[PDB]
Order: C-alpha cells, then structure tokens, then sequence
RNA sequence: CCAUAGGUUAAUGAGGCGAACCGGGGGAACUGAAACAUCUAAGUACCCCGAGGAAAAGAAAUCAACCGAGAUUCCCCCAG
RNA sequence: UUUUGUAUAAUGGGUCAGCGACUUAUAUUCUGUAGCAAGGUUAACCGAAUAGGGGAGCCGAAGGGAAACCGAGUCUUAACU
RNA sequence: AGGACCGAACCGACUAAUGUUGAAAAAUUAGCGGAUGACUUGUGGCUGGGGGUGAAAGGCCAAUCAAACCGGGAGAUAGCU
RNA sequence: UGUAACGGGGCUAAACCAUGCACCGAAGCUGCGGCAGCGACGCUUAUGCGUUGUUGGGUAGGGGAGCGUUCUGUAAGCCUG
RNA sequence: GUUUAUUAAAAACACAGCACUGUGCAAACACGAAAGUGGACGUAUACGGUGUGACGCCUGCCCGGUGCCGGAAGGUUAAU
RNA sequence: AAUUCCUUGUCGGGUAAGUUCCGACCUGCACGAAUGGCGUAAUGAUGGCCAGGCUGUCUCCACCCGAGACUCAGUGAAAUUGAACUCGCUGUGAAGAUGCAGUGUACCCGCGGCAAGACGGAAAGACCCCGUGAACCUUUACUAUAGCUUGACACUGAACA
RNA sequence: CUUUAAUGUUUGAUGUUCUAACGUUGACCCCUAAUCGGGGUUGCGGACAGUGUCUGGUGGGUAGUUUGACUGGGGCGGUCUCCUCCUAAAGAGUAACGGAGGAGCACGAAGGUUGGCUAAUCCUGGUCGGACAUCAGGAGGUUAGUGCAAUGGCAUAAGCCAGCUUGACUGCGAGCGUGACGGCGCGAGCAGGUGCGAAAGCAGGUCAUAGUGAUCCGGUGGUUCUGAAUGGAAGGGCCAUC
C-alpha cells in the first residue's frame, strides 16, 4: 500500500527548489518580553534544514 | 520574580506596543518612554 | 535444598 | 557480606565550557567581521581595524592580516589587521 | 522520524502556514503551450480542450517559459508582463 | 347482564440441517503509541437473529456553483 | 556461540539421514540497463485477449510567498546598498 | 447420660526407617490419633472460572490453581537469548 | 599435594662487567616460479593484450565476481535397454 | 473438632460464651440487566455482619486524627 | 516474656560443670486490658526443662539369622555422551588444567570395592540485578466504574389553605 | 428615587383533603382438579412509592494502569538545568557519587550620552567623639571599587558624581564564532526615525561570562492574507504578545 506522510511533518517542512525543506524557526512562540528584538528578529525568517537532518525529514516526506 | 510585564502601548492610535518589565512596589507610577512607533515611522509617547 | 541460597 | 554506608558529595557541578581563545593567529588573513579572539575582559586590546564587541570578541573591522603587538606605557597586546 | 526518544525534529519546530483551496484551483501556463491548443484563441475551454491544465482549474496564467513563435489571441487569462511581451512580439492579441 | 377471556375441533403454515458470501442485534483484548489513560487494534475476533441465489442499496427533501449534472451498485483515478 | 578476553572448568551439539531461518505484495527513493525524449507513460475497461484501442490520470519542462498574488523571478521591508 | 473412657472394623496421617530411573507421579513397614459423632460411607443431585466452594491453608474445583480446561483473537508482543 | 623463586640437566663459568669478531634465528628482506587487485604509459577504444610501478592479514560491515541444485523455454531437438 | 490432597496438624482455623452493630418484614443482607429465589413458610428470646474466644477476676484514660451516627440555621455547590 | 537489642542481664534453684529450664528482680531497646489483660482444673501425635525405669543411642563394637550385593544360566533397562590414544606434580592461563610448559612416574586388559576430581548428572538460578516484562494483592496513587445516595423532568391528577 | 401597602397577574415552596393514574409480597371470586399468572371485586396505600432520562455526592466493591534514571550490585542516601574556578597534560575540547563556590534575578536608572572626578589602609593634628563618624594634612598607590559567585578585565577607567535624556529604537545585515541537531553567540555596515555632544563622535540596554523552558493547545491586540454557492461572518494564516 502507498507510503503515508507524516502529517505533522506536512505541516512544518516545505521542499524548495533545488529539494532542500524550509522551516519555521523555533523559540518565537511565547516567552517573548525577554528575548532581544535582534535575536527575535532573527528568528522570523524561514530557514533550511541541515545536512544532518535531511534523513529524517525525506523519510517522513515521501511525496513532498 | 517580583517583576512584573507590562505592555508599553503606542499613543499614535496604532496597536503598536513594546513589551518590558516593572517593579510594581517600588515604582508605582506608570512609565512613559519616547519610543519609535514602526507603524506611523515616529517617535511618539509610549505609555503604561 | 537450594543451590547457592538467598 | 557487610557494606558499608556510602555518604555523598556536595560537589559535582561545573559549566559548559565556552571556547574562548585566539581563532586567528598571527599572519592569518581574514574577512572583514571575522572573529579574531573570544576572551572574558580586554585581555587583549582594540589596534588599528579591530573591532571590540559588547562580550570583548575583538573582530576584524576591514580585510586583512591579523597581526598581534605590544604597545603603550602598560604593555598591553594589541590585535589589528594590516590591510593587504 | 524517532531520534531515540529526545523531542523530534518534526515535533520540536513549529506548524507554520495555512493550504490555500484557491491555490488547487489556479494553473501556470507556459508559452510553448499557446501553439498546443488547436483553433489560435487560448481561452480557459481550449486549454482543458488542449490537457493543458485539468478540468477543475478555474484561473491561470501564461507566464515566459519557453517560447511562443505564432500569433495568438489570449482570453481571459491573466498574463505576465514578460508573456505580454512575448506574445505581442509574435503577433498576439492579449484580451481580459 | 351482554360480552370477553378460556375450552374443543378442523384447515393451512412453520420447526430442523447446511461451506462461504449477505443484512441486522450485541461486541473484546493482546497490540501500536517505543510506558499509558484519550486514541489504536476495530466495529476486527467472537456470540446472536434473519434471508437469498445472491443479499444490500436504489429512482434526489442528491450534488453542484450561477455553468450544469441527473436512482443504486462495482472498478480505475482524484490522493496518502 | 558469546565476549575486553575462552583449551577453557562458559554456551550448544550422542551420531547419521531427511527437513529447518532475509520472503511476498504494494508504495517510495537511489544505482544499473533498455525505450522514447521536452516530453515520457497509460489505469480501469473494450478487445478473435501478451496485439490494438483507452491519455481518465500521473510525473516532468518554474519558482517565490503563510496567503492573496507575482512570476525568471519572488519574498522580506516604508525601501533595500 | 456423654462432641465420656480403653479398643478392632471404619475414618485419619504424629514419628522413624525404607523407597527416591520406586512395587507406588505420595506408598510400604513398625509404631500413632479419632472410633455414637461438629462421625463415617454407598447412590443420585446442585453450585462454573474474577466464578464456585472453603471450621481459612490462597486450600480445593478431574495427577493442572494468586484465576481451571478446550478452542479461538493468534504468527499477541519479545529494545531479550 | 612434590624438588617447585635458572623451564630442566647441569654450570665456578655455561655467572656478571667491558671490548671485538663470527654464527644461529621469523610467514621480515632477498632469490626462483606462479596468481590476482589498482595506477601509469603505449598498442589503441570490440577495451583486449603489452610494458612498468605498486599492492594483496582481517571481525562487524560495504563493494565485485562466480559454482552448484530443482523447475520453464530453446527441446516432437539431443543422449539413453 | 478443622486445616496446607502431595515437605507445615500447630500456638493456626472452628468452638460454646461475650460484645458492638444492622434489620419492623415486600426485613437487613445475598444470588440475579429482570422475573424471581435464598434469608424463612422465620418475625427482634428472630435474622445478618463484625470483633473477641470455655470458665474465674476483670476490661482503665483519650473523640485531637480517620470512620460512623445525629444536626441543619448559615457558607459553598449539579442538572434545570 | 512465643515480646529484652545490649544479653549467656543480675540474684536464687537444679548439675562436678546449665547461653536451655524453673523462681525472682525491673534498667518493659520495643507488655498491657475483647486485633482482649492476668489466672486457670481438665484436655493436647503441641513447645521447653528435669527425674526414675530402660536400653547397642553411645564408650565400641562383636557374633548370628534372613533379603540383596558376588558367580552361573535365561531375559534385559536408564540418566549421560563434541571427539578421545582420558596419569602425578609445580607453574602458566578467561585468574582452581587428563589435554599448555617443565618435569616425575607409568608394560596391555578385566573383576570386586570406595567416592577426592572430571568446577560430575539433574532443572535455560527460585536469590540478586536488568526489561520503559507479567500476574495477583494493597491503599487517603491516577482515571474510570457497578452499587449506594441527591435533585430535575417524565409516567403524574383534582380541590383548598 | 429611598422605604412601604393594596389589587391584579406570573411563579415557586409548604401543608391539608380527595381519587382516578400507579402500588399491594391483604380478603374474596373466576379462568381451574393450580400458594404461578391473568381477569374481576373489595380493602389499604396514593400522586407518595417505584421505574426511565439527565444530574451532584460517595464508591479498591470492581477494572485498567502508572509508580524515572544515574549508582563501583540494588535499596537507602545524594544527584539531574544553568554559571565560575581547578582537575585539563601553555590552541579548542576532555571523565569520575573528583576538589571548591554560585544562579533560577536586579535596574526606567543601576540604561544612553556629555562634562567632571579617583580608591583601600595607616599616621599626625582636631569640640562633644571613642579602636572605628565628620574636618585638615601627610604616607600609600588600587592592597579599593564593580547591584549579587568565581574568573578574566577595568584609570582613556568598565570604579565615583552631575546635566540632559529613552538607542533597553523598527527594518535589515558583509562576515565570523559555537553546536549532531533544535539552536545559541559576536558583528561592522545599510535604510528609517531618535538622544547626548560645539564637534570628531557615541548609543540596537547594563564590565563580560548564570538569572532559564522546545513543540502542541489555547488566550489578548493588530492585519481583510484566507473566507467551502455568492456578500459577509465564524474559523484559519501572518505580525506583536501571554
Ligand atoms: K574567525
Ligand atoms: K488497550
Ligand atoms: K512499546
Ligand atoms: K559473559
Ligand atoms: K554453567
Ligand atoms: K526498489
Ligand atoms: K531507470
Ligand atoms: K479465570
Ligand atoms: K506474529
Ligand atoms: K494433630
Ligand atoms: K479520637
Ligand atoms: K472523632
Ligand atoms: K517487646
Ligand atoms: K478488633
Ligand atoms: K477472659
Ligand atoms: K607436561
Ligand atoms: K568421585
Ligand atoms: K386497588
Ligand atoms: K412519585
Ligand atoms: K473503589
Ligand atoms: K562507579
Ligand atoms: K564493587
Ligand atoms: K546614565
Ligand atoms: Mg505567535
Ligand atoms: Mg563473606
Ligand atoms: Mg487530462
Ligand atoms: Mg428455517
Ligand atoms: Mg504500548
Ligand atoms: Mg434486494
Ligand atoms: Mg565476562
Ligand atoms: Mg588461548
Ligand atoms: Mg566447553
Ligand atoms: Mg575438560
Ligand atoms: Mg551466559
Ligand atoms: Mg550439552
Ligand atoms: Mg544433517
Ligand atoms: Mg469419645
Ligand atoms: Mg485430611
Ligand atoms: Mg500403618
Ligand atoms: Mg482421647
Ligand atoms: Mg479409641
Ligand atoms: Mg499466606
Ligand atoms: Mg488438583
Ligand atoms: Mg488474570
Ligand atoms: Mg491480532
Ligand atoms: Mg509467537
Ligand atoms: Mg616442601
Ligand atoms: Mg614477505
Ligand atoms: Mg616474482
Ligand atoms: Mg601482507
Ligand atoms: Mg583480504
Ligand atoms: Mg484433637
Ligand atoms: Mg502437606
Ligand atoms: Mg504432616
Ligand atoms: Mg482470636
Ligand atoms: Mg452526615
Ligand atoms: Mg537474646
Ligand atoms: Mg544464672
Ligand atoms: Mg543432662
Ligand atoms: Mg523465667
Ligand atoms: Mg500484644
Ligand atoms: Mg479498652
Ligand atoms: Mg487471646
Ligand atoms: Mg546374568
Ligand atoms: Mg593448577
Ligand atoms: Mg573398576
Ligand atoms: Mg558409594
Ligand atoms: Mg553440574
Ligand atoms: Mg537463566
Ligand atoms: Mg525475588
Ligand atoms: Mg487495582
Ligand atoms: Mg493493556
Ligand atoms: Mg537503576
Ligand atoms: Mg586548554
Ligand atoms: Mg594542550
Ligand atoms: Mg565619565
Ligand atoms: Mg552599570
Ligand atoms: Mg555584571
Ligand atoms: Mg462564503
Ligand atoms: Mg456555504
């Protein structure tokens, strides 16, 4: 039977151009007041996943 | 601890707001700060 | 008997 | 077979390490930005090109060698970088 | 996913984002497609006419991808400015 | 009291068995979740009732999207 | 066999013969190979039936953005050196 | 008269020896307790598994019992050998 | 438990120190024969030979290349009283 | 007297006796989706549950805690 | 003390000599009043201790009678078993050697005996630890839930205060 | 409007009485040659009781489960994240139930900037006044100070005082450090708008290194980005934040 994804990884990794994934930074939830503007701001992009990670994350993606 | 957050909210009638920190019991009065409102590009009262 | 015991 | 009662104690606590030092050394070229040392207070010193950051990372201000000197009336070692 | 038991990569960064249901609906056509429809006039009927895009497509759009090298009539698709140009260039009459 | 219940007789039918499939009435747990309770396993196993050569479903108080389709069932897609 | 390490006084086997353990299905990715190639390929089904028909679809030739949207660019930002 | 006494049958099972691939998956031999009773025994009946029954030992429920047996879920699961 | 603190015999050097030259001694090195991997270089691409250099202990484990077994086609063929 | 059939027969269990407590009869209580049945063809001098354990002499202080019984003004508080 | 750790407490009795026993003391580690206290005639295949009698229990064994054991004839198992041409010692060594080193001793093969070793046989250690194992048991662990209990609405109406 | 009557009306509670639902494991009759059942009749009880649905309490009676790891065996004890020093072998890093201490904040100034200033301790003299207050001079030279551990720093002070202030800015960010990763850190410069300074300049918190908590779920404000026929809305997204 078809591979299923791994639905919350659906929904937090999107595969771009050249199949990289982009995802949202983590740390800019909540506990806000005390985090430096420079280092909140830093977070707000989107960011690739890493060499080390890409593994696991193809393996819950199938068909991205 | 002790210190509590407060919102430091724009007087231009944006929503904009910082965010800190106050002793409550030392310094009861409200703070007030000239800070940049990024959504009219101002410099403008902040209160509370 | 037990062999080695408690 | 008796054992006797251990005790415990009250140490065993100690922090990450930080990985401070010297990153480049002498001669070294570097990029403009590139972080030249890590250190706790001004054990060594701002020269020419040389930035000193907010924790006293000195850091290369223009592209360059790196060359370290002792200078002034308190000896102090200076960092700077020689535009090549 | 599993890592041994420490919070996941897919677990510890966070959802982001929301699907667009105007997006399945919504088609990019590319120039080497115009001259793929049979008839000159490239309407949204003579694409799914064509296979071009699929039946339940309701928007598109012509987009410079390859080339187009004959003149063509564009209905009621949005084009982009360098498509305008492409086909204008080749003879076309782009039209909302 | 009328009557009704009750009683007797006759006629007609049922009863029981049987592989799977089928409709319905009830309905687990191991297990997986690297523990576990929501969740899963699964409306599965199993019990029970009923039927037929098939059953069930079925002729829009259905979809659709301002264009249209036109009962039910089954197959491939849509789509992990 | 298991171990840092076994002649080990650690495990297993009395012997022989026969049997006895990485499979199958479907998805997915990579390598090889073959076909065709900006295209490739059809499913169910139809069919004098391994042909032929069937292109419904699927993958590919465009990306960026949460999205509207824009598009060889796009997002970010009032705007980018 | 008697949950009276001594003591066979009958019902038990305190001690020792033997036996321990037994004559026997609980016995034999020598002693031992009860022996008109809350006794013992034949035949038949009833109670069913989180259930029975228990003068209570988690005892007993077909040589099985801190949850019988048989079939099924079932190739449970086994980061262990 | 038995000499039992040169491995034994035995040794007054067959001990120890110094100097020296011989010799023994390994699956090390060399010689002779053979096989294979990889690289270079030219024959010349069916990728073969040729030359040259070098390498070839191996568990887990990765890679490469084969043997044999039963069954299908080739096979109403071929072998076989 | 009883008991671990098959390593324990005892100081264990039971026991008459004692006490607390429930129970007014369609009893309490128990088995049972229920009907019903046992309790009992009994009726508080009876029946169930609990502890203690012939008999003799006896059984002291504590109601703060946890239960149980009684109260119900007030506070709090469900569906609605 | 069926309770006392210290403890063989101390004192007395009994014995030549008594960590046990009996009497007593009270310093009750840590008795105590119906999860009864103290006592108690009788009773017990009940626990402890002392006597008389009695004896192969023993000093310390001897002899005898039977059944096996032994030999012959007939029948004919079993556990175990990597393979064995299966010695001592001192060393060595996965650390306790028939098997390694060194050395000593030793002609080949039965039968009756004995059990020191073959870490002998037997049962994939019950102890112990581990497993994000199991069971059953406990409770003011968590979450549920039968039961019991509360009220609302329904079955469910009338009239008057 | 604050108090307060009367009437009407809508309700709720309470107490009586009733009978006709309902109960009867009271009597009698019949089905009937029947201690079941049903029907009839008559007493008693009576809108109670009882049952259904919903609902609070109670609930080891029963069920499903959980009850951490490190550990010179396990238990008991101690520990678990973060900072500083040593161990650590002169780059980084480096273990033990090794040796020693700290943190889980504080601060609208204790932040920014301009201007100015310079410590401890001792000696001598001096009213109350001493070993130690404040004053003066000398010696001394940081033996002080640093919001809080330790280390490294600090006079151009980063230490002390004052004026003016909000850069404890918003968008970004060449380039580097440090991490398996999540991530964490340092950063010139660019745009906008600001503060201090005559000006060069400095300022994106604090001498630096602790003062912390992923994701999920949800809350608050903003933003039309989305909006399941269409217009809206709900809900979702995005930004800020709890
Ligand atoms: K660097
Ligand atoms: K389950
Ligand atoms: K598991
Ligand atoms: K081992
Ligand atoms: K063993
Ligand atoms: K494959
Ligand atoms: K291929
Ligand atoms: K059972
Ligand atoms: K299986
Ligand atoms: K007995
Ligand atoms: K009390
Ligand atoms: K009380
Ligand atoms: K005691
Ligand atoms: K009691
Ligand atoms: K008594
Ligand atoms: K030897
Ligand atoms: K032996
Ligand atoms: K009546
Ligand atoms: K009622
Ligand atoms: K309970
Ligand atoms: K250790
Ligand atoms: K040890
Ligand atoms: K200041
Ligand atoms: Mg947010
Ligand atoms: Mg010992
Ligand atoms: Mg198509
Ligand atoms: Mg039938
Ligand atoms: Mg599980
Ligand atoms: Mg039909
Ligand atoms: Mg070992
Ligand atoms: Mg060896
Ligand atoms: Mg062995
Ligand atoms: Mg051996
Ligand atoms: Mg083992
Ligand atoms: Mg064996
Ligand atoms: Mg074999
Ligand atoms: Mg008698
Ligand atoms: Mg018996
Ligand atoms: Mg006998
Ligand atoms: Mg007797
Ligand atoms: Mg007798
Ligand atoms: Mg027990
Ligand atoms: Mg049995
Ligand atoms: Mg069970
Ligand atoms: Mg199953
Ligand atoms: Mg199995
Ligand atoms: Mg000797
Ligand atoms: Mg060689
Ligand atoms: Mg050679
Ligand atoms: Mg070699
Ligand atoms: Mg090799
Ligand atoms: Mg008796
Ligand atoms: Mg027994
Ligand atoms: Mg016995
Ligand atoms: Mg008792
Ligand atoms: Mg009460
Ligand atoms: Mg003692
Ligand atoms: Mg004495
Ligand atoms: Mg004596
Ligand atoms: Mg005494
Ligand atoms: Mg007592
Ligand atoms: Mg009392
Ligand atoms: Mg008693
Ligand atoms: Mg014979
Ligand atoms: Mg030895
Ligand atoms: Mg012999
Ligand atoms: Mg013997
Ligand atoms: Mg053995
Ligand atoms: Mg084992
Ligand atoms: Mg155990
Ligand atoms: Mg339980
Ligand atoms: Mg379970
Ligand atoms: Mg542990
Ligand atoms: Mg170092
Ligand atoms: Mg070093
Ligand atoms: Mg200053
Ligand atoms: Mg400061
Ligand atoms: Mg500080
Ligand atoms: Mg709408
Ligand atoms: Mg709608």
């Amino acid at each position: 039977p078809k591979i299923k994804t791994v639905r919350g990884a659906a929904k937090r990794f999107k595969k771009t151009g050249k199949g990289g994934f982009k995802h949202k930074h983590a740390n800019l939830r909540h506990i806000l007041t005390k985090k430096a503007t420079k280092r909140k701001r830093h977070l707000r992009p989107k960011a690739m996943v890493s060499k080390g990670d890409l593994g696991l994350v193809i393996a819950c993606l199938p068909y991205a | 601890g002790i210190r509590e957050k407060i919102k430091l909210v724009s007087s231009a009638g944006t929503g904009h707001f910082y965010t800190t920190t106050k002793n409550k019991r030392t310094k009861p009065e409200k703070l007030e700060l000239k800070k940049f409102d990024p959504v009219v590009r101002q410099h403008v009262i902040y209160k509370e | 008997k037990c062999i080695r015991a408690p | 077979a008796h054992k006797k009662a251990g005790g415990s104690t009250r140490n065993g606590r100690d922090s990450e390490a930080k990985r401070l030092g010297v990153k480049r050394f002498g001669g070294e070229s570097v990029l403009a930005g590139s972080i030249i040392v890590r250190q706790r207070g001004t054990k060594f010193h701002a020269g020419a090109n040389v930035g000193c950051g907010r924790d006293h990372t000195l850091f290369a201000k223009a592209d360059g060698k790196v060359k370290f000197e002792v200078k002034g009336p308190k000896n102090r070692k200076f960092i700077s970088i020689e535009a090549e | 996913g599993f890592e041994g038991g420490q919070m996941p990569l897919y677990r510890r960064l966070p959802k982001f984002g929301f699907t667009s249901r105007k997006a399945a609906i919504t088609a990019e056509i590319r120039l080497s497609d115009l001259a793929k429809v049979e008839g000159g006039v490239v309407d949204l009927n003579t694409l799914k006419a064509a296979n071009i895009i699929g039946i339940q497509i309701e928007f598109a759009k012509v987009i410079l991808a390859g080339e187009v090298t004959t003149p063509v009539t564009v209905r009621g698709l949005r084009v982009t400015k360098g498509a305008r140009a492409a086909i204008e260039a080749a003879g076309g009459k782009i039209e909302e």
